[PDB]
């Protein structure tokens, strides 16, 4: 909502400047988005008259002109505007004037003729984009007067955001009424006297949907001049509220919308066949809107129609046929109150959004139609001439909305606010807002005014009392509450604790968008259908991510394109996998994923350049999993994944459940993504490792332990962890530690075979061991590797 | 339940949590330890000879009759304790008070909260793809740099060679932050290592906690959309010239353009005269408003070489 | 990530007050994102909301309200929760990204007042920016609170800067989650983490948060 | 350390209720360990605690 500060100050003029008034409006709940000057910055331009006008003797399309500006003698001015003519009241930038852009006006010759100033257009004064000709002032314009004073160019347009509760603040009167309450000032209102009818012309108006239209006002004006020009004062108030001037009939209806908040419309009375029928549309009705397009309406949409065809969308948009045109001589003025619920949503259904629909779907004052009709009638005949008939009032008192009666309790007010506001101040605030208030024992009974659509319950009056009293006049007080402990679980593993370990292993946290490019996600997860956004910000952000790898791999490419080859990052966030068994058909699991590439370390005087490999990332993953205390029950099984190197990829299992993946990015995927080199990714289902083991103290043996190393030769495709797990499982409570410290294959071992050097630590809690029982146990372990695996050496 | 107000209290983002530093030390292979505040004055005299400690009249025993002047007596007793139980590799830390007699301190005793630790044995446990190498000075310093990096002031940390009776004089450093002494680090002196019966080389440190309990709050800096340039320099200096001071001078001289200074090689041998060494340093140059051309890159690189000439008598190779 | 720094500080501020962190899914239905918040289907702040819809019911949430509604339905007062999480809107400018982070708080007890709203959020802002700064409470509107307010911080350039929104929970919201507004009351608040992070550390371009340049992120170690 | 786990858990329990952690020296004087606690010099708690005195 844009409006003129000076226009607002015609209704309420608090003794405070523009910055403070705009701050006051913002503190009313109508946050100002901007304050812009009404015209450009200049000086030395005054009102003049074109006394003499003649053809320029040396330039075909120029004129030479004598201009009277109230000085000692007339000025010689050259003008090339097409509308320049004798008798015109114009804006004269005299010698010494400075125009916007530091454009100093100097006396000069133009095509041989002297010019002591220039005649100005609105564009040259920075008033509007109009450069078709010079400004034409009213015939009684005061010669010699500063046009800044005459046109009131020391003014601002104030743009405010109006939330849907403040339906009463979509007009000059509503914004001014609220400012007056905040200043404890009365409201100065224009004298709007009713226009007496001089003819008896009417037309039949019947409403078939009185619920949607509790009040429709029709009025005929006979013999108007649609080509009559809009006076400059109305063009300026329209423009300073963000509405440009079109034609005189639309301009008066837009003026009353800006002034009183009441939308209105003008029909061509001669194009109305029969009468006016305010009815619901039939399912599938066709209407050609004023913009030339056709609308296929539904039966829930209100229309203004005649006895044959539909004419317009009720309170939304006008039709092409029944609107005012160049041949129009008789008009029917519409001024109705439409039920907000009957208008809401219909404009958006057809891609429409008008000043009328915006106000009707939020709520226009149902006690405003008569005053607004009389305002438009006088303004129309004072501009376009003609004669007005009587007002056609079709009001249904049953469906006309009733002012709400609300009870405000002292107990609720003091409890919700926490600060006692005096009784006389509460009742004074409510009455200045327009409520009929009767005081009782610790209670107020208030009847909400007709224009407020946000006064239905007690809390609405609490906010009104509080916002007018002043939010910042209410003191601070700490909450009083019970000090009750929450329920804690020592078995919880914190995600923040895991992020800290990854930081302490050289990983940087990143956060990427949850919707990704399906072109590249289909490269990482080929064949997996993702949840797509029908209306995305772009196609590259239209697919909900099935994993975190698309975002992480785009991040390393981003950094590598900026001279950073070594990137080690992680991210926590949801994945979105279509699942018919999940709520809303989409399963949203919290994931922890990351990626490393480049050298293990930055360049270092004592560390050698070496590229990261599978066991570097696996080591970091084992550090994460060790926080759960369940690393003994974790398995890395080789498993196929289209994004990963088939020989260097593994599925991660915890207690027989697959909890994630890890491996080198497949070299062809590395090629398609333009990755600089070997790249390693992982991803874990977070909730599967958000649980940890609570320690339980076990007895420690005070007796020494013994170590025996064995060298076992097995097949190359035998996973070493299964061999280690067999030594730990098959061994009784004597062996307490099994560790692998070498893996050999080459000169000494057959092809396709490997030697695993394993250290076995043995100990007992009650006694000490000797060579007899010791060597018999490593002999028992190595015999377990005979049938399940291969012999030793 | 109590019915009272809910007030937040005052937080300070610039505080460094001691628990956060412990978490980092855990993530670097350290176990937390808690030792007695009174120790055997015989052992502490071997570590801090001649220093008179506050003694307990009528103690629980003679071996617990001296308030600890540092955390090293308790820490070094813990590794020996574990090494007697067939555990050579010991990596532990402790936080706690030290008690240093001081007439200017309340009750005549200054009580400072300290963070100390000790490492010994191999770098890692026995592993099929990690080399068996005994832990050294730059291992412990790496963990200490990790701790000090949490303050955001690592660019102002200094390791000056300084004598401490308990430490090897050639591999011991006093730690400084912004010119303030905050601790000591080094390998235990071999004679002190021969005493106490330590298994091989052991590395100790101790930091005065409140000296580094503060961290820098980040202020965002603009990133250049223009590419950066790398220029390496070979700097030959005398051996006794600390390499960090050459790096520090490079960062200080090039402030506007030099956005990175890193040492990637240090060579002393055939090709450099005995008693001298060559430092290979990478200088990364970038500007926020333009791309740099060879004239300005060479000018700034020369500006850093001349400053190393003035301060260290260095030479370019 | 700098946004994580911000979320962690705020969680510790309210955690000392007994506020429990609660999280939920980012894809929601129109009930938990609108209807339960006293936003009917014909309400303006719904169609004109820059919302990402998949169909007529499923959407990318514009607020973390789903977990707050579910918590209230599952237990009687006292309620004391904060709800961080990612939310989504269609705009995308220098000061707007289609995805961002929101921290929303809720407390429901017997005699929760507007004075408690002011004091709690005034304490929060003084702790977050670590100074006795100028703030103001300003009338506003939300369908789920009444009275409603936005709080501004005095900008370094002399203008007020909107930092968060708040209000006393609307009785309709309490009613449809089974809480009696005649017995219990409460206030709630919401704030953007990107905005507060920019003001806290001097970040001038909101898009830097999601470009994830390692030179931008390394400044916040 | 196991007791550090215990201290950290108890601190988090009471921290949610608004309890601030406060610390101080371990060598204290007569007034702060006994006198200000209604424990005069002639009270057996100065020996029932079996205190380590320096003077
Ligand atoms: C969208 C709400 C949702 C909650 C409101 C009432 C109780 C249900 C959850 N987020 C908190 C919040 C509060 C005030 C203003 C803005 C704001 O974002
Ligand atoms: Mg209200």
């Amino acid at each position: 909502m844009k409006f003129s500060e000076l226009w607002l100050r015609e209704w309420v003029n608090p003794a405070i400047d523009s910055d403070a008034l705009a701050n006051q409006i913002t503190m009313a709940g109508l946050e100002v988005d901007g304050v812009e000057p009404v015209a450009g910055s200049f000086h030395g331009v005054v009102v003049g008259e074109v006394v003499e006008c003649a053809q320029h003797p040396n330039a075909d399309k120029l004129r030479v002109t004598k201009v009277n500006v109230g000085g000692d003698r007339l000025l010689d001015i050259v003008c090339g505007a097409p509308n320049c003519r004798q008798g015109l009241r114009v804006a004269v930038a005299t010698i010494g004037a400075v125009l916007p852009g530091d454009f100093k006006i100097k006396a000069a010759k133009l095509r041989g003729e002297p010019s002591e100033g220039m005649l100005c257009s609105f564009s040259e004064l920075g008033i509007s984009d109009d450069h078709s000709g010079i400004i034409e002032l009213p015939a009684d314009a005061p010669i010699g007067t500063d046009i800044r004073e005459y046109l009131k160019l020391d003014d601002n347009t104030i743009e405010i955001s109006v939330t849907p509760n403040r339906a009463d603040c979509l007009g000059i009167i509503g914004v001014a009424r609220d400012v007056a309450v905040l200043n404890q000032l009365p409201l100065v209102q224009p004298e709007i006297v009713p226009v007496g009818a001089t003819i008896d012309d009417t037309l039949p108006i019947t409403v078939e949907a009185p619920e949607a239209c509790p009040r429709y006002l029709g009025r005929v004006v006979k013999g108007i001049n649609v080509k009559a020009p809009t006076p400059l004062w109305m063009k300026e108030k329209l423009r300073r509220c963000g509405i440009r001037s079109i034609d005189a009939v639309v301009d008066v209806t837009n003026y009353v919308l800006l002034e009183l908040g009441q939308p209105m419309h003008a029909f061509d009375k001669d194009r109305i066949e029969g009468g006016i029928v305010v009815r619901m549309a039939k399912e599938g009705e066709t209407l050609v809107l004023l913009d030339g397009t056709e609308a296929k309406l539904n039966a829930d949409t209100l229309v203004i129609a005649d006895h044959n065809k539909a004419l317009a969308m009720g309170g939304i948009f006008g039709g092409e046929h029944s609107g005012v045109n160049d041949e129009t001589q008789n008009v029917l003025l519409e001024c109705a109150f439409f039920s907000p619920l009957s208008i809401t949503g219909r404009a958006r259904r057809h891609g429409l959004h008008t000043d009328a629909s915006h106000r009707y779907e939020r709520g226009v004052d149902p006690a405003l139609q008569h005053k607004a009709m009389e305002r438009a009638t006088r303004l129309l005949i004072d501009i376009c001439g003609g004669e007005a008939g009587p007002v056609i009032d079709i009001t249904n008192e049953a469906t006309l909305p009733k002012r709400a009666t609300i009870t405000l309790r002292r107990s609720k007010l003091d409890r919700l606010i926490g600060h006692h506001i005096a009784d006389e101040q509460v009742t004074d605030i409510l009455r200045r807002l327009g409520c009929e208030v009767t005081e009782g024992k610790d209670e107020w009974q208030a009847v909400a005014p007709s224009w407020r659509f946000d006064m239905e319950i007690e809390e609405d009056l609490v906010e009104e009392v509080a916002r007018v009293y002043g939010y910042n006049n209410i003191p601070d007080e700490p909450v009083q509450a019970s000090l009750i402990m929450g329920t804690h679980r020592e078995a919880d593993l914190s995600l923040k604790r895991v992020k800290t370990l990854l930081n302490d292993k050289g990983y940087q946290e990143v956060i990427t968008y949850s919707f990704v490019d399906p072109k590249v996600q289909q490269m990482i997860h080929p064949g997996v259908e993702a949840l797509l956004l029908p209306s995305p910000i772009s196609v590259e952000m239209s697919a909900m991510r099935l994993s975190l790898w698309t975002g992480l791999l785009a991040t390393v490419v981003y950094n590598q394109n900026r001279q950073q080859n070594r990137v080690r990052i992680f991210e926590s966030g949801l994945r979105f996998v279509p699942d018919t068994q999940a709520p809303l058909g989409i399963r949203q699991d919290l994931m922890l994923a990351g990626v490393i590439c480049g050298n293990r370390y930055e360049e270092h005087w004592n560390l050698a350049k070496e590229t990261v490999d599978f066991y570097d990332l696996k080591g970091d993953l084992e550090s994460v999993l060790d926080l759960t205390g369940k690393l003994n029950e974790v398995e890395f099984r080789a498993e196929a994944n289209p994004a990963l190197h088939p020989g260097q990829s593994a599925a991660i299992y915890l207690k027989g459940e697959r909890i994630g993946f890890v491996g080198v990015v497949h070299p062809e995927l590395e090629r398609k993504l333009d990755l600089n080199g070997r790249t390693l990714v992982f991803e874990l289902e977070w909730n599967k490792l958000a649980d940890r083991v609570v320690p339980q103290a076990r007895e420690i043996s005070r007796f020494p332990a013994n170590r025996r190393d064995i060298a076992v030769v097995v097949a190359e495709n035998v996973p070493a962890a299964d061999i280690l797990s067999e030594c730990k499982k098959v061994g009784v409570n004597q062996v307490v530690g099994v560790n692998l410290f070498d893996v050999y294959r080459g000169k000494g071992v057959a092809e396709g075979y490997k030697s695993l050097a394993i250290s076995l630590i043995l100990q007992d809690t009650s006694r000490t061991l000797e060579e007899e029982e010791i060597a018999a146990t490593v002999a028992k372990c190595v015999e377990a590797l005979k049938e399940r695996f291969q012999a030793s050496l | 339940p109590v019915q009272a107000s809910l007030i937040m209290g005052t937080h300070r983002e610039a505080d460094l949590s001691l628990k956060r530093v412990k978490t980092l030390l855990n993530d670097k292979g350290y176990q937390e330890v808690i030792t007695y505040s009174f120790v055997d004055p015989k052992v502490q005299q071997m570590i801090h000879p001649g220093v008179e400690a506050l003694l307990l009249p009528s103690p629980i025993s003679v071996e617990m009759s001296a308030m600890r002047l540092s955390l090293w007596t308790g820490l070094l007793a813990t590794v020996v304790y574990n090494q007697n139980r067939q555990q050579n590799r010991v990596r532990i830390f402790e936080s706690g008070l030290r008690f240093v007699p001081d007439t200017q301190a309340p009750l005549g005793i200054r009580q400072d909260l300290m963070l100390a630790g000790v490492i010994c044995g191999n770098r890692y446990e026995e592993h099929w793809n990690l080399a068996k190498e005994t832990v050294d000075f730059y291992d412990l310093k790496g963990d200490l740099e990790s701790v000090l990096d949490l303050t955001g002031k690592l660019n102002e940390v200094e390791f000056r060679a300084e004598a401490n009776p308990a430490l090897h004089p050639g591999q011991s450093a006093a730690i400084y932050l912004k010119g303030e002494r905050i601790g000591f680090v080094g390998v235990v002196h071999p004679e002190l290592e021969r005493k106490l019966d330590l298994n091989g080389r052991t590395l100790v440190f101790e930091l005065e906690w409140n000296k580094l309990a503060d961290r820098v709050v980040p202020q965002a800096r603009e990133i250049s959309r223009f590419p950066a340039n790398r220029r390496d320099i070979a700097v030959v200096v005398a051996e006794n010239v600390p390499a960090a001071d050459i790096l520090s001078e490079c960062k200080k001289v090039g402030v506007n353009q030099v956005v990175g200074v890193n040492l990637f090689d240090v060579y002393r041998g055939k090709g450099v005269a005995e008693g001298y060494k060559s430092l290979a340093i990478s200088l990364i140059l970038q500007d926020t408003s333009r791309t740099l051309e060879e004239e300005e890159i060479a000018a700034t690189v020369a500006k850093c070489v001349e400053a190393l000439k003035e301060r260290f008598q260095a030479s370019l190779r | 990530h700098p946004v994580t720094r911000t979320i962690d500080r705020i969680e510790s501020f309210f955690g000392e007050l007994g506020f429990t962190v609660a999280t939920g899914p980012e894809i929601e239905d129109d009930y938990h994102n609108f209807d339960a918040l006293n936003i009917p289907g014909h309400h303006p702040a719904r169609a004109d909301h820059d919302t990402f819809w998949f169909d007529t019911t499923r959407l990318l949430r514009t607020q973390t309200s789903g977990v707050q509604i579910r918590t209230m339905k599952a237990q009687q007062p006292p309620i004391r929760i904060i709800a961080p999480g990612r939310v989504y809107r269609n705009d995308y400018d220098q000061t707007h990204t289609p995805m961002f982070h929101q921290m929303e708080g809720l407390i429901v007890d017997t005699n929760i007042s507007f004075t408690n709203l002011k004091g709690t959020l005034h304490d929060f802002l003084r702790n977050f920016f670590e100074e006795d700064l100028q703030i103001r409470f300003r009338p506003s509107y939300f369908p789920f609170t009444e009275p409603s307010a936005e709080v501004d911080v005095m900008g370094k350039n002399g203008k007020w800067l909107e930092v968060l929104g708040c209000g006393m929970v609307h009785p309709n919201v309490l009613r449809n989650v089974g809480i009696d507004p005649e017995v219990y009351s409460g206030f709630a608040f919401g704030m953007g983490m990107e905005r507060l992070t920019m003001l806290r550390y001097g970040v001038t371009d909101l898009r830097s948060f999601f470009e994830n340049d390692l030179r931008f992120l390394k400044q916040f170690k």
